[PDB]
């Protein structure tokens, strides 16, 4: 895992390692992760134009490992070249099945609702990054608790919670949604920020803390 | 030697009418692929300032993705994210040839070894290699 | 509505004091003020340019403080793109040259005898094909007699379905007054045709149609016994399938026929005007407190100065932040301060760079830095100052040394100092001073004082309007006004917006149908000088 | 075995009538056809698993097991009957040895 | 719990001795049928 | 609409007409506490002789006709009833409609 950062005006590479990891001494290993040539951070972009991929300048992103992966040579090699592909790999890659986004939001808690799609040309669509995490939360919420053919106790009792719209039913629904969202270890916490009623319609929203 | 340099190439932009102001072109501007099948994207490392009255300007754009995958055929880059009224269309006359992929030290050393070994002459194995160099020579 | 769960995952996110912007952008209907609550919406209704550069920056400028509701307006006399062909005039919903790229054509399918409508707009990759336009519902015949026909009639003085008629042999069998009555909806016509044993009618399968029967088209004398004839109602399908369902609208001038793919014309952003005055006025009653003009011309700054003067003198307080140009040096700033010396304006000097979250860098004019700073000024809770806060500006065109932070600041001009305080992002603002030439009065000089002044003045105005000038009687002495005012300031002391008030100071006189008061209040301020004296022992 | 049963409930299980081309269903139909064809082979292997109905290679395997070698241009129907007769050979008695002349005539 | 809720100060009564007229509002109770739950984060 | 099959307690795998599914439905609806709905409740039917599926379960329900929906697992009998809409034409008023 890693933290994101950006190059500030005339910040030296010594200064970053000292602020995040404490000891300045660690900058030496920290430059290999960002694959930098000797002018590790340089102010001017027309100087980055010298050989763009092997440098960082003012306004560019940087990668900051956690201290345990700082010394790992494999983490060094991977972070050297992958660069922005970090987030995608770290959140993982999967087949996209939100083909009919307008449609699956008309019949949730019913089956047969999702389907493969095609993007690009001649290849099934795929999803990655934060979109993948959303899609997976979405599918997990719209699936009943014991309906996947292996590893059951997956999904929700959202199909079971339909009731007289009195507030206790609404707190129950809130708690089920929060449990469902907090099931995945990748997510830190969820919390409600609004619940709202319109006769026979529930509405509400939840904030979820995704790890960096 | 190859050092995984990301693909880059000259690109030209056109406008409806000659300009009457020094338009700004920020660094980090994205030139998205017009073709749906091509997910490739490109970014502009350095700022450019359009002239007061020039009807056309050529700039250098670097790809986001390294490797051979960054190569694109001619006549693919025809969209700009930071669009404007004055901007008409974009095109790249010359194809992106600077796509580069980096191999391991062994792959770098093996060609050198093969070249040095090939300089041997007046021996059975060297005669055999030199015969096999010409096509239609086997066994 | 079908009973179901539904769940959306929102990209709609990526305080009280409302904040105003005016500038150029290739979108939005002109002159009207918009209200914006997160730029994922604004990006749909504008397009790009300085105004949307400013907005995406206005909400990001500090990690813990940000502006609330934003109000925005386009400073352009834009017109939409349009074309005319057939009996149809085409009008685009978006106003600007971008609309000129949108294309529309009508093609036709001979097999179903329906019209293929296609919109192309590459710049959004928006591309939609509406087909089966025409053929609203079928008529069909089942009797044994010789020939069966029907007809729709149009009365010229209404250009609407005046009659619908069915015939057998050479005699009418039913009639329908489709201008006004029972049959105004095609549901009633379908049921009342089917009721006749000799006849039949069936509705098209491509979801709903069921048009108001007044907008049928004039079809006459087709043989029902030979064909399951369609009634077409082409313009009814255009409305049904392109009312709320498109980037481009149609209006009916009169027969319709297909035509090739065509590009729309006339779309124009419009040259800048001479002045902003009778368009800048329009923000007045939407209630914004901070305003910024997104330009450098000194004419515009004189109209904003006059505007803020015009509202504040009315009891409608406002404050403006202004920033000229790029790279401008000290003498130019002093010339521009002197020329624009009134309070409630705060000139911001520097120029630099910013980085939007899409990865895009920027070379930034000073009015954008004023907006980024305004995002802090608006987002801070009432009365607290921008002073010494970090500004998150990525890089600066730094000429403005320590000595200049005496000369610029003492003349009443805001600046950012380059600061090597490594514990956070480097740059920080030195001071919150206004453009007004005189140091003495802090209400004029210091923005964080004028703000609390305006809010206290206004609230005490409303309270005195509530309690007294609603004029129940003269029989309520000055002495009770003294008591009410001391009651009121006791809440201001209790709730921590004033440091103290010497209640004994309040002096009150009454002169019949008028009264007058004098009082003292010790204002809350930020600290600005910290002095320590350090002394030794033994 | 039923690939359209026995699966993730959200993956749509019959084609979209709404538009012409449905890659999702094309994939599911191809896979279902492949594994149905596999099932049909695995059911068809009942006849191959018994000497009474084994044919082609499996009957040659049976005949190699029992030792009775297939004659050139010999059909399965006569080859099975030959194998059955040879397994129940009747030889050792003078009458049985004479009666074995039918196989040498 | 036979009704969800009602406003008390929105009742109007009219009378003429031979007939009384009544007006009242009630907020009903009925099963949920649409559940729209939204997800946001802070990335 | 539908006509189902029920495992009748004789061991009698009875294929059963639509006016008898109306009994099974009306019985359940009658027994519950006042103010509850058949909406999304399960029924102990065995199998269905049916045409109607998810898109039809817009068409029929939108026109005021009730039908039973197939949910592949865990929900007790795999079958739950989609709505409690009545035969009245105008759906805007809930007292008449639902």
């Amino acid at each position: 895992r890693f933290k994101k950062h950006v190059v500030q005006h005339e910040e030296t590479m010594q200064a970053i390692a000292q602020r995040y990891y404490g000891d300045v001494s660690y900058w030496i290993d920290l430059v290999e992760h960002n694959n930098l040539k000797y002018p590790y951070l340089v102010e001017t972009d027309e100087e980055k134009m010298k050989d763009p991929e092997r440098l960082a300048s003012t306004g560019d992103t940087l990668i900051i490992p956690i201290e345990s992966d700082l010394t790992d040579v494999s983490a060094k090699e991977i972070n050297s070249r992958d660069k922005d592909v970090l987030v995608e790999l770290a959140l993982g890659r999967d087949l996209n099945i939100t083909a009919d986004e307008k449609y699956f939001n008309e019949h949730g808690t019913s089956d047969n609702i999702l389907a493969f799609s095609t993007n690009g040309n001649g290849d099934l669509d795929t999803v990655k990054g934060i979109d993948n995490m959303k899609q997976q939360l979405q599918a997990r919420l719209l699936t009943p608790r014991g309906s996947l053919m292996l590893h059951p106790n997956y999904g929700s009792d959202l199909h079971n919670l339909f009731g007289l719209n009195i507030p206790e039913q609404a707190t129950l629904i809130e708690m089920e949604v929060l449990r469902t969202l907090t099931s995945d270890n990748r997510v830190k916490s969820a919390n409600l920020i609004d619940w709202k009623i319109q006769g026979n319609v529930y509405s509400g929203q939840f904030s979820v803390e995704i790890k960096s | 030697k190859r050092q995984s340099k990301r693909a880059y190439g000259d690109v030209t932009i056109q406008f409806y009418q000659p300009l009457d102001m020094r338009m700004y072109i920020p660094a980090g501007t994205t030139f998205t692929s017009t073709r749906q099948e091509y997910p490739q994207q490109f970014e502009t490392l350095v700022d450019y300032y359009a002239e007061p009255d020039s009807t056309e300007i050529v700039v250098e754009v670097y790809c986001k993705e390294t490797g051979v995958a960054g190569n694109v055929p001619e006549g693919t880059i025809n969209t700009i994210a930071s669009g404007s009224s004055l901007i008409r269309s974009v095109n790249n006359e010359y194809s992106f040839n600077t796509g580069t992929k980096e191999e391991s030290q062994e792959d770098f050393k093996r060609r050198f070894h093969s070249f040095v070994e090939s300089r041997g002459r007046a021996t059975n194995k060297s005669v055999r290699y030199g015969a096999l160099q010409i096509p239609d020579v086997e066994g | 509505t079908r009973p179901h769960a539904s769940i959306e995952v929102d990209t709609s996110g990526i305080s009280e004091k409302v904040f105003c912007l005016i500038g150029q952008a290739e979108g939005g209907e002109p002159n009207t003020v918009y209200e914006l609550r997160n730029y994922s919406q604004a990006k749909r209704l504008f397009r790009s340019g300085e105004l949307l550069d400013a907005i995406e920056l206005a909400w990001g400028s500090n990690p813990n403080y940000t502006a609330g509701r934003i109000l925005a307006m386009r400073i352009e006399d834009a017109k939409p793109a349009s074309a005319e062909i057939g009996g149809l005039k085409i009008t685009s919903k978006i106003y600007g040259n971008v609309a000129n790229n949108i294309q529309v054509g009508l093609e036709k399918n001979t097999l179903s005898d329906s019209l293929r409508l296609r919109v192309i707009f590459q710049d959004d990759r928006f591309n939609e094909v509406y087909d089966n336009i025409g053929n609203i519902f079928t008529i069909k015949y089942k009797g044994e007699e010789a020939n069966a026909t029907f007809s729709v009639e149009h009365d010229e003085e209404t250009q609407k379905a005046s009659r619908l008629v069915l015939k057998v042999g050479d005699q009418e069998v039913k009639s329908y007054d489709l201008t006004g009555g029972a049959y105004d909806y095609t549901n009633a016509i379908i049921t009342d045709i089917n009721q006749l044993p000799d006849f039949e009618a069936k509705l098209s399968p491509f979801g709903d149609k069921n048009l108001e029967s007044s907008k049928l088209d004039k079809i006459e004398n087709a043989n029902i016994k030979d064909k399951a004839v369609y009634v077409k109602a082409v313009f009814g399908d255009l409305e049904k399938q392109t009312a709320y369902n498109g980037i481009v609208s149609f209006e009916q001038l009169k027969t319709i026929e297909p035509f090739e793919l065509t590009k729309l014309k006339g779309g124009t952003n419009g040259e800048p005007p001479a002045t902003w005055a009778d368009k800048l006025d329009k923000f007045a009653h939407e209630g914004g407190y901070y305003i910024v003009p997104l330009s450098s011309k000194q004419s515009v700054h004189a109209e904003v100065a006059s505007f803020v003067k015009e509202r504040s003198d009315a009891g409608e307080p406002m404050r403006a932040i202004v920033g000229g140009g790029f790279n401008e040096s000290k003498e130019q700033l002093f010339g521009r301060q002197a020329s624009l010396s009134n309070p409630r304006v705060s000139l911001v000097a520097n120029s630099g760079t910013f980085v939007m979250d899409d990865g895009r860098k920027n070379h930034v004019p000073a009015y954008m830095v004023a907006v980024a700073l305004g995002g802090l000024a608006s987002g801070l809770e009432i009365g607290e100052s921008i002073t010494f806060k970090p500004l998150r500006v990525s890089s600066l065109d730094q000429i403005y040394e320590s000595i200049d932070l005496d000369e610029l600041n003492e003349n009443g001009i805001i600046s950012i100092e380059f600061v090597r305080n490594r514990t956070n992002t480097f740059f920080r603002i030195v001071d919150d001073v206004t453009t007004f030439n005189d140091k003495s009065d802090p209400v004029k000089a210091e923005m964080a004082v004028g703000e609390a002044n305006d809010f206290l003045v206004s609230e005490l105005k409303v309270q005195l309007e509530d309690q007294f000038i609603g004029t129940r009687t003269i029989n309520t002495s000055a002495s009770i006004i003294k008591d009410f005012i001391q009651s009121y300031l006791g809440r201001k002391k209790r709730d921590n917006e004033i440091q103290d008030f010497p209640a004994e100071d309040v002096q009150v006189i009454v002169e019949g149908n008028e009264a007058r008061i004098s009082m003292t209040v010790y204002p809350i301020r930020s600290f600005k000088k910290i002095s320590v004296s350090l002394v030794y022992k033994q | 075995a039923n690939f359209l049963k026995n699966l993730h409930p959200l993956l749509r299980r019959d084609r979209n009538k709404k538009d012409n081309q449905d890659p999702n269903f094309a994939l599911i139909d191809a896979l279902n056809e492949e594994m149905n064809q596999v099932e049909k082979d695995a059911i068809e292997s009942k006849l191959q698993s018994s000497l009474k109905t084994s044919t082609s290679e499996y009957l040659d395997k049976f005949g190699d097991w029992f030792g009775v070698y297939r004659k050139t241009d010999e059909k399965d129907d006569v080859y099975r009957a030959r194998i059955i007769k040879y397994l129940l050979l009747k030889r050792g008695t003078n009458n049985a040895i004479i009666d074995a002349i039918k196989d040498y005539l």
